[PDB]
């Protein structure tokens, strides 16, 4: 009969919908609400807690997702490769890519400033300057010992 | 008599290690023997309606109930930790990482691990199967192969639907009566779930004791004796399939925490 | 016919409540009707062997497996936070107030929730259950009353044994497989369970299912139509309804006491 | 009256369809939350922790949920779109917005502050002035490394 | 007519099952032998950031009742918190000041009532006239701790 | 037969022994952990985080638990009733109990600092001297608005 | 067919007894003579976050365990005992033993500073001079409530 | 003779369950090609309070490896930590110091590595001679609270 096939098709579609929901509406992946995105390199003198799948942001709004971290085997710096949503590409090249601790003890994500009005971007280029990752040590190893 | 009891225990120990062998040979003949003249996809659809679509009204409500249980419980055990916002990162972990995939085994092997062996044992008792070899159709690849394929591809979907309904129930009860901030709830949940280590882990964890639940639910009915034989084979398959859900749960979660 | 389809749906819906009323009438007649001549305690002992003792291997191996799963899972989840030295508190909290009675319901309703139904069903369908009425022995107070009384007082004990073995087998993997301080395990365990709020709570949550699992596992066997297929359908109706009842009544009994 | 007892099928469907509607009734509103909500917009300089559906608050009590976040491609600031309860409509225009923090660790929620002027609002208008959200970097980078 | 009796008992027991609604079914939240009824009281605050309903209202630390309503007035734009106090305590003077304290360092923010002093106790169904707000992190930091340096 | 009757008996006794093991070797129940000891009252000004069954202590080592919290309607203060370990019967009356947070963010317990006096204890008398529990609001509200 | 029937039966029984013997060996795995850990006492004025089976350490690495805590009836101060691995047996008596907090919030442990150089230890002796564990109140109660 | 084949394939299936899949034992991770070949490094500290095993060792924040073990150097009576580094990063000079850092504000203490200044790089089996110790809330507050405030 045909009610059999309609029922089993509805059940299969419900199972596939549940799988895709658990994937996207719970975790999120390359597939999802976001479309195409372009990569961007950045050089930080330290990335303390920066792990993959952070929230690279501007002014708070999410700009994309960090992709890879590396210790550049030449300068011993943190090379961070991140993804930027194509919904926003107008950001300038000559900006500052800072790390920020979310709230007070949230995930250490990446924010970026606006770099004036120069040549916009190549979306695959690198960044020039960045504020290194703050930690308890670089602070309480100078301002509690070699200070008042 | 002690010696006769030891003889019987050794006989049973040889039987269970030989049954697994006979069951494996039966699974082999069932899945990739040949192409029987009467098979097709209509059989797979029919047995997918009996195994999966009839087992929807049980595991969906089970997902709802275990979801509100998981939320209403963790929030109580977390009200004293201060992180009553992590409830999202719980009813989407326990109900995804271990309990949600497992309970779908403990339950699918109760509704379609028992109904399957009853429907495929009463067939053997009413001479159905023996009357299929005389028509020339291989009973394994016509009667039991669609059961196997309807258990392989309908328990993972059952687990996914169970986890979705459980997560949504934990949400509904975490926000309505528990008053937890819906925003922070879904936020922490979406953040700390780590797809590649939890969602796909639960899915493979479900496929394992899908393959192993439908295997011993179908076999235990293809190898039973009479109404008393089937009424015992259904209990045997419920027990063996709950055991092989929990044991495979331990073995799998040991290989991937 | 769509109108007759809705007729059949309403028929099944009213049949469900009619069967529920017949079932509570049957339970009433079974538990407190009258002392029949054949009745005795040896009945209860035989059934306690057929319902509980045979269901010990399944429930104990389940306890061990689900306990080491609970531990080996929480240890991963607690590793990121750093309170792994409290894993013993976790398993003794989940496997004793929520996952203990729930899983031993889903499991006691699987073995002795299906064995019972199939057994007294095959009784009804071989006239063994009717031939007792000719001899005068009421079957309720002889065939089902010991089943009910061996389900009421063997599922709570099964849940206690299950939780004990699960706690111990969670220790046996947190301690001698993942390496936490055994003394810390047991100590942090016995400071944050509050017996009168979790242990007795789990015991009551298990008793309520023990009553509601062995009641719909022996009724569904005293009510199946007398054939070889009605019985194979009742031993599935009872597993479904008993897992559903375990889950639902556990939801209630945990909303009644967080 | 058994042929009349097809009506119990409808007693069940109308009791199940009602359950379905209640399953889609997840909004937290009977007369309290919004009733019939209404739009408004705000432009912040940094919206670090105001992920969507966060509670908006006047004098602390919730008013609505922030419906969406936006990076205005013009100036790369944060245009948030938030919904406001029906009954609360006396919010003056000079009521400025600011991003408070939930307790001391909880994710940031935005609130408004009545300034007081005649022209109330338009529910489709926007808020001009605001105080941005704090960040544990500027607070120590521009006010701890700055004078100490 | 056995179906009549069966359906009757089935409904009489399905009622007793739905007699377990268990969603704010016991409006009193302690037991069946405790005090019982409670007095009502309101307070007008300037900021109630963390006074989520079903919290705790207390005096000197010991819990006195729970917050029921978190309403907002349209005229003055000040939050109106409507809480209840257990029957045993009914002797709090009108001049008592309600202030929102933060449990521990991060715990749920509760509303304490510091007793002032007067003869006239209360109407216990009336409002409070004085208060002290709930110190929020942002406004505090930006105003004062930024002002020092 | 008695061949199986012991089996039922054996495993029923095993179930009951498991119940007892859950009630004793997991909860320290009324089998004997601390003997039948006498209470003592203490009057405080604020008992905010003093839940039931706290850890009343001396010099850090545990002494017992608080049994009850009360609002004595006369002076509107905190009447805390706590049990003291009976063998410890050398706590003078001039000793003072203060509410302390366990370490940095632990549950608010009370600790008894020994004053030292000839007369020791009735074990049912009240205490007089105390240091009420701190509260973030009053603390930062009277030492940040005035001092700096 | 029978010469190996009971043979494999006894093989399985031997396997099962080996499994049961492996299960039993948890409680008291191989403690024996407590390895080479021997008692040593310590006195403190206040040990808040020091519960039974706490951690002891030197230079961060774990030295042993914290055996038991108690209240001396005479001086009304806290005595604590700890077990020390004999692999370290160069700890002189002038070594101090203070209380530290794991990380910044983790349960309080006992750290031991090696101190000077003298007669080492008898592993059963009693450490003499030390510093107690800070309590939140007295700090803000005498450094904030009194100075700033 | 069919029962013989049945029990034989049964033993075979039990072997396929136990040997290949169970026993949760020695890692064959990339044991043929494309491996990491972690190498040991020693470091002496003064307090390693939160450097329990299986922690993280990193340079500039990107994880370089994990900590193998910790111990007490009996003669020195100071902490000794042995941690591994991937053979891909073999460019860390000798005078590169180690330092116990705290992730965020409460995240577990990891071991960061500040680069050195010499040309001699490393042996990956050698030690680290100079470093900075960890902090401790008690000794820290014990230093600059009653000495520079009162
Ligand atoms: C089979 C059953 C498997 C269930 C075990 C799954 C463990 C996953 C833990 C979920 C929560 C993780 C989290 O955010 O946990 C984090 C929390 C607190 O962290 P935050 O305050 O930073 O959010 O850590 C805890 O102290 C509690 C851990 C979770 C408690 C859940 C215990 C298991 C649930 C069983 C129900 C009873
Ligand atoms: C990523 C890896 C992929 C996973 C691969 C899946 C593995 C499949 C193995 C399943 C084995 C079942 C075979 C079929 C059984 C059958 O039909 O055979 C059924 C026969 C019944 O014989 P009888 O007629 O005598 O009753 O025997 C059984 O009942 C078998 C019971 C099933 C138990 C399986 C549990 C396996 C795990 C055990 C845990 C180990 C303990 C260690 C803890 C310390
Ligand atoms: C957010 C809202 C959602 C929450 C919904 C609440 C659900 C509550 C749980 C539902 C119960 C599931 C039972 C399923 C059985 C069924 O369907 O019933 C189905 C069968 C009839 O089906 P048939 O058509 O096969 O005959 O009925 C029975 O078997 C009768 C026995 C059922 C017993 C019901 C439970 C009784 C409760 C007793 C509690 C008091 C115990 C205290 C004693 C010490």
């Amino acid at each position: 009969t045909r009610t059999l096939e309609i029922g089993v098709g509805l059940f299969l579609l419900a199972g596939l919908l549940a799988l895709l929901l658990l994937a996207l509406r719970v975790s999120g992946l390359s597939v999802g609400n976001a479309g195409d995105t372009y990569k961007v390199y950045a050089y930080f003198d330290n990335i303390a807690g920066v792990t993959v799948r952070g929230k690279v942001t501007l002014a708070g709004v999410t700009i994309g997702k960090v992709t890879a971290v590396d210790l550049d085997r030449d300068s011993y710096t943190g090379r961070v490769t991140m993804e930027i949503n194509q919904n926003v590409n107008n950001l300038p090249v000559d900006s500052t890519a800072s790390i920020l601790t979310a709230g007070l003890l949230g995930e250490k994500y990446i924010g970026i400033s606006v770099g004036g009005d120069e040549d916009v971007l190549k979306d695959g280029s690198t960044i020039h300057d960045t504020q290194s990752a703050l930690v308890l040590e670089d602070l309480i190893g100078k301002f509690l010992l070699n200070s008042v | 008599s002690p010696l006769e009891r030891i003889r019987l225990f050794g006989r049973a120990g040889l039987d269970v290690v030989a049954a697994l062998g006979r069951s494996t040979l039966f699974l082999g003949h069932a899945l990739l023997g040949r192409r029987t003249p009467g098979t097709g996809l209509h059989l797979l659809v029919k047995q997918l309606y009996s195994v999966g679509v009839l087992s929807l009204a049980i595991i969906v409500v089970s997902g709802l109930f275990i979801g509100m249980v998981l939320a209403l419980q963790g929030y109580n055990i977390l009200i004293s930790y201060g992180s009553e916002q992590a409830v999202g990162q719980m009813v989407a972990l326990t109900l995804l990482r271990e309990l949600g995939p497992v309970v779908t085994g403990l339950l699918f092997a109760g509704r379609a691990g028992s109904a399957l062996t009853a429907e495929i044992g009463n067939m053997k008792a009413t001479e159905q199967l023996s009357s299929l070899e005389m028509i020339g159709v291989d009973p394994l690849k016509y009667i039991v192969a669609p059961r196997l394929w309807a258990g392989f591809i309908s328990m993972p979907l059952l687990a996914a639907i169970f986890s979705v309904v459980g997560i949504w129930g934990g949400a509904m009860v975490a926000v309505d009566w528990l008053g937890v901030y819906e925003g922070s709830f879904w936020a922490n949940m979406q953040n700390s779930v780590q797809f590649t280590e939890d969602v796909l882990n639960g899915v493979i964890k479900s496929i394992v004791f899908a393959f192993v639940v439908t295997w011993i639910a179908v076999y235990q009915g293809y190898d039973c004796e009479t109404s008393e034989g089937i009424s015992r084979a259904t209990t045997r398959t419920v027990v063996y399939a709950s055991l092989a859900v929990l044991g495979l749960d331990f073995i799998l979660t040991a290989l991937m925490f």
